[PDB]
């Protein structure tokens, strides 16, 4: 074999990687072999030969990338170079795309044939469904290609364009909400099309001093891990009852343990069943879910909806991982989402002017206080944001909170205070 | 006229199945029913079964119009992939649904499965979310690709059945950038260096800004060198998160032998029973060993095995480490407690502990 | 001859009360009889009654002999201080006890009590721990012993009585410097200052040691003034804290109107139920109020009663609010929620947070 | 009137302070006009009358000064200077005097009648009894009575020496350990009294970067609040089974609810009552002492006796309060305590030698890291330290941990790795 240890991974259950390789690249050699409009035929068997080198050697052979995009735009395309494009040239550039993807994901067969198409004739063929973020990966083109490829896909019957990268809004993704979902608290699909659309200008041509991310999750369950994985986390709840089918309930109390797996499991014991009736008290139940996801014919969410907003959640660097913590413990969701608009825009202002050189939100939060913060979005101080209150007394007090005294008048003669 | 621009996605709703699209927002329950398949009962009587497949997530396009082909004649053209990268089919008709089922398996090798149950409580294991490792990343410490390969195929069991007992997600992180939901995940795979840089210097003066590169570093281990216009790195501080690299090209500290994995544990995001958590690290390191990753693929299935046959109903890692303590973890894991996984990370701050972390609080 | 040094304090064992030192570590029981005598029992069969009084901390020699006086009587000459400056004396005697309460209160006028009973569940409110104030210390936002007596005073029926569901301890520090156990009680009252120090350029090049006071300062707040020689604070940034008055007599931060005390709440050092636990801001400010301090005795005074009326058996105020929860706590106990609340001192570091404070691990 | 703030305080039911220093003035007064030897009968009224302004003015009126001393030590003396030295004379210097106090503040008349004496003589008359450290406190004399006092205490019949102050050992405290109470793990006294007398020099000597600490409690209830009060807390535990008297839980049992008092309060459910029989799972055990508290006369602390040391506690200043944290699980204590002293004194060599200016122990390991701080004590990382593993990846390796590589061969070639 040219490949006897990626060969290893053709074996076993799970489908493999290495066989999608191999597949695009005697595919893209066949037609381009045929006579079909191929550039880049031999682009997967080059991402193959360097995978196995990598293999052997136990380290990566891409370096550092100069900075590429497509005209007009400052972001969404990768630059990605090969120590080995002398060995093997048909890699030595190998950038990726990144292509906005409908909200949750959503595909007809016309619109994945359309991408097809136009990767194959521009690119390696291989591509990942879907990168950590939302986008389709086009993983592997030239830099002269990618200006006409981008022409192609806007010209598509169902057209795509470029997602985000670099300091900018990045493509905002959401959960399938209420396409499938009976739990949905709002709509997370059409949110995430409005804000991608208001902002195509945020997200197009990088401003910012690091990333921001949005992500929609209908309900507290969090299926697209919005709270770790966006930096403003807008996440489905409600403020009234949950709603009971007592009977449906009944028909569970029939072969499920709910005392066991329900009324114990409960974070606050808010949740009772006496084997007649099923109580919530809606005053102690904090939207945890577990009743409504053991119960989903019997138990809903409340009727008036919206979302709780969880800022900062980011990966380590620098400061630490952070799960974003509550900054809006009740907005509403109805379009065109004006609220939620006003919200964004006031903390992108605030962080575009104090934020340092790859300052996240989350830090520039931790470095201002919660205070500047909370001004910035004009909201009120809430006990929902902390888990506990100060273990400190180091406060600080604004000028007007103070009594008048000479002291404060001395303050006032130096020009301090 | 020119070229067109800022158009954004197709939209969504002009992609949606009929029958989806007619009792959007209008959906009465689920039931799941078999792994791998799940009813969906509208208020209008509608009922639609969504199929549920496994995905190396890196896709031939030729893989991706095979999957059309099939979608053309079981879904009537539509399709959706979930957050964690596995491909859902819609069949209306449930009397098609094994021969879906069959024809993935044969044309594209697709399994079934990837679902959970919480009412009968009963959880397969789900794909593991990952990123570009070897195959495209100029910053790991690991593969990718590789190794969630060798990973499912020795957990491939849990993938088509529902035999675990509460939800546990596994993730990996090629390098402490950690893309992905790693950081607060059941079980995490992340890519770590143990070697500091060695400044090119020649490199660092013509590509490096040094300031920027400078501030990049969380314990302060770098400074300027204003005489040889470079940056000279206190290597007793360094703890080589490779920050530095991704910053300046000449900052490398990629070793081969010395690069490796963290095992962690008992992160969750969802607010089900108790609050969402980062994970933890319980093993410090395990080297590269291509293509089977024999040694950290031992430590993940000797991880989740514990967890499972001691695990309560509904009880996910971090919820049975609540019940039994760390101490009892580390021995019925079988894992060594040793001085580096005591916290010395000493930039954050304290009073993050203290925000509320979580959709959980009452009105 | 010359001076004798290193000798230390008097030897214990030497001066213990006859039976007391006869069953030294050989106990079998105690056993509260009711407020303010506990009855202890020995394994040797022989009995004891500590009898407990509460002192103003601050005594007069002449008070502390006409003590001493009463020791020679009820008590063979003996007698202890406790760790909340308590008096107690030791009485083999039973039919004695109710004559020794009557001569102390009618001699010195110490109350008895400041007992609980965790058997039965009933417990009483002991002495308030505090500094010196502006009797003797030179750095204090509040008087000590001033607002303990106004306190005390509310609360009296509370020490003689097992009034409480369980244990409230109240604390006293007079600045930031928090003496005594004051950063981890149920209730601690907290001096602070709510303006920024003025430099007096004349003091500092006279007397301080200008690297060292910028050195601590906990915010960075201060920078040395090199033209000049002195030290210049960026409001900004102070906290008022009042550090840098420590180090330099040039630095005060002395506002009569603006100086007052924080009120922290929900403190535990006993490993009991739940784990310890260090106090937190609830009342952000209250003003001196000499003689009496009325804003300061109502709100503390309104915290206990919250808590006595609400909390089950044992629950102490720490565990009532893991119960019930802070939103739950802020309403019932009639307080406000402002942003003063949220933690925002950058230095502790988050690491701490994963560190076991306290003696609850499993073997 | 000449206090009329001061005099509203002398009402209550609670003992009045004011009482006790308007006694001290009256009876010193009364002393000197006897003839008696009294240096400072002026002292009391002095301090009456400042405390009366400062009650008006709302401020202090104590200033910072010089540092004073006896001969021979270095700490223990508390220098103090009124503002309002010309017009009040009596309190221009007004000294605090640290004497250390026998272990668990135990007293005889006579012991107590000398001390009286000796202030009555040189001071003011006025006493702490207690101090918060553990000292009394002998309030308020000029310093040119410092070394007569000093020498007079030494020379009593039942003689007391100078506690400390500074950057020393701080005087050590203890709780009532086995003197009186039955759930004592070790002799606290002994041990208190035995350390104070061990490094005299250190608690009378101030060498080091900073104060410290040491409190010892008899067991987990932690009466002198070791935790919180003390760089290096030593409380009382067990390692074998929970005593249990079967038929004296019974006698509770006849009128105590041990299901909700006792069983649902157990913090890790290790303790149970079937109406029958208690059994304890020792493994499970946490031994915080509740059950025990609730049952005194039928539960005991196991025979297998020691101490956990918990290091770190301190007061908020520079960089947090701390409540100490584990850094020994379990050590005997027997006299002469060799293996406390080891470890002890180990931690002074490299406090001494890598500490900042006012840097607490509880700092430097903060600082310099739970490894370095094992090492120094010589003991092993053990998980019973954290309530979690670390939350990120972010590990130090030791050189020696790595495998040789071409890499490591580099680093070692340039005088780094
Ligand atoms: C393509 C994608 C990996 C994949 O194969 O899925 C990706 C790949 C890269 N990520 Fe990422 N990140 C991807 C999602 C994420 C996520 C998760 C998310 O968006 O849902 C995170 C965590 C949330 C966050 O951003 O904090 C993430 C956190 C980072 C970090 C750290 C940022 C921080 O504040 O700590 C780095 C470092 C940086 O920003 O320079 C980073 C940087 C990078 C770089 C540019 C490499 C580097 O060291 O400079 C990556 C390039 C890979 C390549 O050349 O092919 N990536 N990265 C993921 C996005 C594709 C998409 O469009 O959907
Ligand atoms: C399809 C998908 C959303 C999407 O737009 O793609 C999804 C769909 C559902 N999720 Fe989810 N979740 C999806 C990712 C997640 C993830 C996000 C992730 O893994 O990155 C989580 C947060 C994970 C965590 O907590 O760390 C998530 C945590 C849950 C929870 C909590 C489980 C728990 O006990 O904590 C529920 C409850 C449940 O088990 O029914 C849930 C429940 C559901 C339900 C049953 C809700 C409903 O009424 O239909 C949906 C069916 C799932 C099933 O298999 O039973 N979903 N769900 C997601 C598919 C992932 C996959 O291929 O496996
Ligand atoms: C009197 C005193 C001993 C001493 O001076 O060394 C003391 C004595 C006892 N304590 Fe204590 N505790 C003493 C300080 C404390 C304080 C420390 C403090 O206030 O800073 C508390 C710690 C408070 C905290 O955790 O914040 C303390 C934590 C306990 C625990 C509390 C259990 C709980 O509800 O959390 C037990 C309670 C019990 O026995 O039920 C306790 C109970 C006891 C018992 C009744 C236990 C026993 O007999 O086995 C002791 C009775 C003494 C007697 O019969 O003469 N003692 N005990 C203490 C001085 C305080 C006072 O004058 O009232
Ligand atoms: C809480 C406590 C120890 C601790 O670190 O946790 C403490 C805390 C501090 N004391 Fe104290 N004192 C503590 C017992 C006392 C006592 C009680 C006693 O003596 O038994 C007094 C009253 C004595 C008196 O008559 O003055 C007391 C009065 C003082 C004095 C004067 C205040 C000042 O800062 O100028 C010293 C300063 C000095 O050495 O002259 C001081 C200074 C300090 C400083 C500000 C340290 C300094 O000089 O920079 C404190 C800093 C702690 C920190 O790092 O945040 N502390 N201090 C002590 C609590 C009781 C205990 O040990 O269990
Ligand atoms: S986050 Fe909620 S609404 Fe969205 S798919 Fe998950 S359970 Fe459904
Ligand atoms: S959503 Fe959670 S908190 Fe609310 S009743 Fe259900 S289980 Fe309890
Ligand atoms: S986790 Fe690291 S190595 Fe993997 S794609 Fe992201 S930045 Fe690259
Ligand atoms: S690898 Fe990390 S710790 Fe080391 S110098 Fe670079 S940024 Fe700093
Ligand atoms: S708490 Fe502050 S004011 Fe009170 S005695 Fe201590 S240092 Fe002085
Ligand atoms: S009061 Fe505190 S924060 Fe303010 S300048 Fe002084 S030391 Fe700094
Ligand atoms: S700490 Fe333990 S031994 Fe000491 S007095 Fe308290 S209960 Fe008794
Ligand atoms: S000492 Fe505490 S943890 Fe142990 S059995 Fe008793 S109540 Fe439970």
């Amino acid at each position: 074999s040219e490949t006897p240890l990626l060969d290893e991974l053709e074996k076993g259950p799970w489908p493999s990687f290495v066989k999608e390789i191999k597949k695009t690249a005697e595919l893209m050699e066949k037609a381009a072999a045929e006579g079909k409009d191929v550039k880049m035929p031999k682009g997967a068997r080059g991402l193959l030969k360097q995978l196995e080198i990598s293999y052997k050697d136990k380290k990566t052979h891409w370096k550092h990338g100069g900075i590429v995009s497509v005209v007009g735009y400052g972001g969404g395309v990768i630059g990605r170079y090969s120590d080995l494009g002398e060995q093997i040239p048909e890699v030595e550039h190998f950038h990726t795309m990144r292509i906005n993807q409908p909200s949750g994901w959503f595909y007809s067969t016309k619109a994945l044939r359309g991408l097809c198409d136009v990767w194959e004739k521009w690119g390696s063929g291989l591509t990942n469904f879907h990168g950590s973020t939302g986008d389709i990966i086009f993983l592997g083109t030239r830099s002269e290609y990618l200006q006409p490829c981008f022409e192609d896909l806007g010209n598509l019957e169902i057209p795509f364009d470029i997602g985000g990268s670099g300091s900018d809004l990045r493509t905002p993704s959401a959960c399938m909400g209420p396409a499938l979902c009976e739990f949905a608290c709002y709509d997370t699909l059409e949110l995430c099309y409005d804000l991608t659309m208001t902002y195509q200008d945020e997200l197009h041509r990088p401003m910012w001093p690091y990333k921001f991310k949005i992500k929609c999750a209908g309900c507290p369950n969090d299926c697209v891990a919005s709270k770790a994985r966006s930096d403003f986390a807008i996440i489905g709840t409600w403020k009234d009852d949950i709603k009971v089918d007592q009977e449906a309930v009944k028909e569970y109390a029939s072969w499920m343990d709910i005392e066991n797996e329900v009324v114990k499991l409960c974070p606050t014991g808010a949740i009772k069943w006496d084997g007649k009736e099923l109580t919530i008290d809606n005053r102690e139940c904090v939207r945890c879910m577990h009743c409504i996801n053991k119960m989903p014919k019997a138990l809903k969410p409340g009727d008036e909806r919206g979302a709780t907003i969880l800022i900062g959640g980011k990966a380590p660097f620098v400061e630490g991982a952070v799960i974003g913590w509550v900054a809006v413990p009740f907005v509403e969701v109805e379009k065109p989402y004006d609220e939620i608009k006003e919200i964004l825009e006031a903390i992108w202002d605030w962080w575009d002017e104090e934020g340092k050189f790859r300052e996240r939100i989350g830090e520039l939060i931790w470095r201002k206080g919660m205070r500047e913060f909370l001004k910035v979005i004009g909201r009120e101080a809430d006990v929902r944001m902390v888990k506990a209150p100060r273990n400190n007394p180091f406060m600080f007090f604004e000028k007007d909170e103070l009594k008048p005294s000479a002291y404060t008048e001395e303050l006032k003669k130096r020009g301090m205070w | 006229e020119g070229v067109k621009t800022d158009f954004g996605p197709p939209y969504f709703r002009d992609l949606l199945h009929p029958v989806i699209a007619k009792n959007y927002g209008k959906w009465k329950y689920h039931e799941v029913v078999k792994p791998g398949v799940i009813k969906r009962v509208a208020e209008s009587g509608d009922v639609i079964y969504v199929v549920r497949f496994g995905t190396p997530r890196l896709l031939s396009i030729y893989t991706v119009r095979e999957l059309c082909d099939i979608a053309d004649k079981y879904s009537d053209g539509y399709l959706r992939w979930t957050s964690r990268n596995n491909v859902e089919f819609f069949v209306t008709d449930e009397s098609k649904i094994d021969d879906l089922i069959n024809e993935v398996q044969e044309r594209v090798g697709f399994p079934c499965g990837g679902t959970w149950d919480a009412v009968k409580g009963e959880y397969g294991l789900s794909n593991i979310v990952h990123t570009q490792g070897w195959i495209h990343c100029h910053t790991p410490a690991i593969d990718a690709s590789g190794i969630v390969k060798a990973v499912m195929d020795e957990l491939y069991e849990y993938f088509t059945d529902h035999k675990l007992p509460a939800m546990c997600r596994i993730s990996l992180a090629c390098c402490a950038n950690m893309c992905g939901a790693v950081h607060a995940s059941d079980i995490a795979i992340v890519g770590i260096h143990r070697t500091p840089p060695i400044p090119n210097d020649e490199a660092i003066r013509k590509t490096c800004e040094i300031p920027s590169t400078v501030a990049a570093c969380p314990t302060g281990a770098l400074k300027p060198d204003m005489k040889n216009k470079t940056i000279k790195v206190d290597v007793e501080k360094c703890m080589y998160c490779g920050n530095c690299y991704t910053m300046c090209p000449g900052m490398p500290l990629f070793d081969p032998e010395n690069d490796g994995a963290a095992i962690m544990v008992g992160g969750k995001l969802s607010e089900a029973r108790r609050m969402p958590e980062l994970s933890k690290v319980v093993v410090p390191w395990v080297p590269n060993e291509p293509p089977r990753w024999p040694t950290l693929v031992k430590y993940v299935k000797q991880i989740l095995e514990a967890w499972a046959a001691n695990a309560n109903k509904h009880e996910r890692l971090i919820e049975w480490v609540d019940r039994i303590g760390w101490e009892r973890f580390f021995e019925l894991t079988g894992l060594e407690f040793t001085q580096h996984l005591i916290d010395d990370y000493r930039i954050t701050p304290y009073f993050y502990s203290e925000f509320r972390a979580s959709t959980q609080f009452k009105w």
